[PDB]
């Protein structure tokens, strides 16, 4: 019924600007506003602001009036929130929210940005198969591992997303000046590699996309 | 739906009071208005004229006084949200916190029911009747201005 | 200009009945603050309980009510379950803002501990082929959400070289974490035994790998 789907978290040095989306599903945009909150990693949630997805016109939080404007793509059901001239505070994540019954109903997934500096290194990416010898379970767990990028983020799927159960995708950790991220997915035995199996990878920044299939090791 | 009353100053500038007044002229009679003989006997009787011109009598006015709308507080989960839409609004609560004021914004009191609450549109700018099917303003005594009626 | 306050943490047992509560630094919290309650499980995972004091969002269980108790907003989880265990939000409105509070971490008693489920996996062969290898320790699936990963090369306790990330919650409330330890094409080839050892509601679970 309501999804407010947002979009995807990214990554700016000091001094950009941002543009994070908020698609509505579900009621008529029209009749319910818009609350943006920004949950700050350590600080707890704040209200930004609210904008009148009928008039169009915005409230500010004082702390927000400045930096940051609302919009609305109205027509295609979507607010938007722009942070110029970032400032580094400001990495956290923001969640688009429903105003309804004297209150909020319905919260959006959350778009993270990393306000930080630093240039653009694709991924490599390494698949993870079993130890060379025997694995002989009920089942069996393979994984990807997708080192050293920049920036935030990249996404991962198995077989193009149509095997999404068993599966672990692990958040990105800063190491060296640069993030590795890694997932594990557990099949039955008789799948692998029996059915082909393929991590599928793709860094936005750099316009990278790998597709690697977990091989046996002999 | 709404009664306006305006005119033009010295300085060429216009004023205007809108007060929202249902008009709708309904049945109002008491014969079928029908003579009667052309030529007969003159006996005195008494009826009312037609002569709009503001003379002898008149009618006391006021402002609509606090015109209350029961449709501005909502129950909003398990708190009332008083929506404001763009007109000033004189609120007041049995719960605690803020129970009293004259809010132009949209206003939410937590931990209350709507028929623990009260509200109405404060329009000072238009006159209305002094009525006694429509209640008195809150924040005046007996203050009030009259118009001299047709008929 | 004012301050939302919330009970920082609480914990109860599947079925009890367990109130939060919700502070106003200005006075007594009235129905015109319209308190909002709202529930962030793990992942960013926002949903709305109840609005405008006591109104429950649509498809929010009945355990769920609100009210004001005393001077303060209320939420009472009444059979509480090992679903709800999740931090809590209240929202208060004033006249023109919302202010949020710290928010409530509840802790319900339930989901029987789960052990983890470890796998290390070996450089693979093209990262072999960069003068590097990492070996990958995986941890899915253990709760309570507390572990340990201690990396023995050849018998040695690796100490220098590991990164292990902090436990992320999955889906089914259970927790995950991995662990890399990164050598050199060269530290790699040296070295023979590789063991990822990782210490979990005190059993040890100890995956090594052999070039």
């Amino acid at each position: 019924q309501i999804q407010l789907v947002q979009s995807g978290r990214e990554v700016k040095n000091p001094g950009e600007t941002v543009k994070i989306s908020c698609k509505a599903s579900g009621y008529t945009f029209t009749e319910y506003p818009m609350l943006w909150v920004k949950q700050a990693p350590g600080k707890g949630f704040r209200w930004m602001g609210l904008i009148y997805t009928n008039t169009g016109e915005p409230t500010y939080a004082e702390e927000f009036k400045g930096r940051f404007v609302f919009s609305l793509e109205i027509s295609a059901s979507t607010a938007y929130l722009q942070i110029n001239n970032l400032t580094n505070e400001d990495t956290a994540t923001y969640f688009c929210v429903r105003d309804y019954f004297i209150s909020l109903d319905y919260w959006g997934q959350g778009t993270t940005l990393t306000v930080s500096s630093a240039k653009t290194t694709a991924p490599s990416v390494y698949p993870l198969a079993p130890v060379c010898g025997g694995t002989t379970g009920s089942s069996v767990t393979l994984g990807c591992l997708v080192k050293g990028y920049f920036p935030e983020p990249v996404t991962l799927t198995w077989n193009s997303g149509s095997l999404s159960s068993g599966v672990h995708t692990f958040p990105a950790l800063l190491q060296s000046g640069l993030y590795t991220l890694s997932s594990s997915v557990t099949v039955t035995s008789n799948t692998w590699p029996s059915q082909t199996i393929t991590c599928n990878v793709a860094h936005p920044a750099s316009s990278t996309k790998v597709d690697k299939k977990i091989e046996s090791r002999r | 739906e709404t009664l306006t009353v305006g005119f033009t100053d010295s300085r060429k500038i216009s004023h205007s009071c809108t007060h929202p007044f249902h008009h709708d002229p309904p049945v109002i009679g008491r014969e079928k208005f029908h003579s009667r003989p052309q030529h007969g006997k003159e006996l005195p009787c008494s009826t009312y004229v037609q002569s709009t011109a503001a003379t002898t009598e008149e009618i006391e006015v006021h402002m609509p006084p606090d015109t209350p709308d029961r449709t501005l507080m909502s129950q909003q989960s398990g708190n009332v949200k008083i929506t404001v839409n763009g007109q000033t609004v004189r609120y007041k609560c049995n719960c605690g916190g803020s129970n009293e004021g004259l809010t132009t914004t949209d206003k939410v009191i937590n931990n209350c029911k709507v028929d623990q609450c009260h509200a109405a549109v404060t329009n000072h700018k238009k006159w209305q009747y002094n009525s006694p099917l429509v209640p008195r303003n809150a924040e005046l005594g007996d203050r009030k201005g009259k118009i001299h009626i047709p008929f | 200009q004012a301050v939302v306050t919330q009970e920082s943490a609480l914990t109860t047992s599947p079925g009890e009945t367990v109130t939060l509560t919700c502070r106003s630094n200005i006075g007594a919290v009235t129905s015109s603050n319209c308190a909002n309650w709202v529930q962030e499980k793990p992942d960013h995972f926002f949903t709305g309980l109840i609005g405008d004091t006591n109104n429950r969002r649509s498809g929010v269980p009945a355990r769920f009510s609100g009210s004001l108790i005393g001077d303060k907003a209320a939420l009472t989880i009444t059979g509480a379950q090992t679903e709800d265990e999740a931090i809590y939000f209240c929202a208060l409105w004033y006249n023109n803002l919302w202010v949020f509070g710290g928010g409530t971490k509840l802790t319900v008693l339930g989901q029987p501990k789960s052990s983890p489920s470890v796998t290390l996996f070996p450089p693979s062969s093209e990262e072999l082929e960069t003068n590097k290898a990492t070996l990958v320790c995986t941890i899915t699936d253990f709760y309570p959400g507390v572990v340990t990963v201690d990396w023995k090369v050849d018998g040695t306790p690796v100490t220098q070289g590991m990164e292990t990330t902090q436990p992320s919650k999955q889906s089914n409330n259970k927790y995950m974490a991995s662990s890399y330890l990164t050598l050199t094409a060269r530290a790699w080839e040296r070295h023979s035994s590789y063991s990822c050892q990782v210490t979990h509601e005190g059993h040890t679970v100890e995956k090594s790998l052999s070039r």
